[PDB]
């Protein structure tokens, strides 16, 4: 009811991926709902930033041991 | 002479009618157990009127580029 609203009264940071996921839920029934996996994973990545964080941990490892 | 039983045929027809109705109730029961626990539509489940699940958000700083599909 107050979902998708920011602190300035506008669209949040991760709204767009939520919109794509909700679109693809409306497109699909519970059997075909598996198609909504990558959209949901994109949403979770925007929220919690895990895969990008691990990417940067790999970069930092290369800057850390392979140089010293 | 005072023995005036119902015939074999009428008895068998009555028992058949009873068993038929019981089988009818059986099929209705299975069909309802199946009708429930079947996926419904969004309108029947949440909102008949605003049946578009898609969430439109705020409007005070609506940024072109924030819609997506």
């Amino acid at each position: 009811t107050a979902a998708g609203i920011s602190l300035t009264g506008g669209r949040n940071r991760c709204f767009s991926e939520w919109q794509s996921f909700m679109h693809c839920t409306a497109k699909t029934d519970a059997k075909s709902r598996a198609q909504c996996l990558p959209n949901f994973e994109d949403y979770m990545e925007c929220l919690h930033h895990t895969k990008e964080k691990a990417r940067l941990r790999e970069i930092e490892s290369v800057l850390k041991q392979k140089k010293e | 002479t005072f023995f005036h039983p119902k015939s074999r045929e009428d008895i068998l027809n009555e028992e058949a009618k009873i068993v038929q109705a019981l089988n009818n109730q059986r099929e209705l029961t299975i069909k309802m157990h199946e009708l429930k626990r079947e996926e419904k539509d969004y309108a029947h489940s949440y909102s008949p009127l605003f049946s578009d699940p898609v969430p439109q958000g705020g409007s005070i700083g609506k940024a072109p580029g924030s819609s997506r599909e």
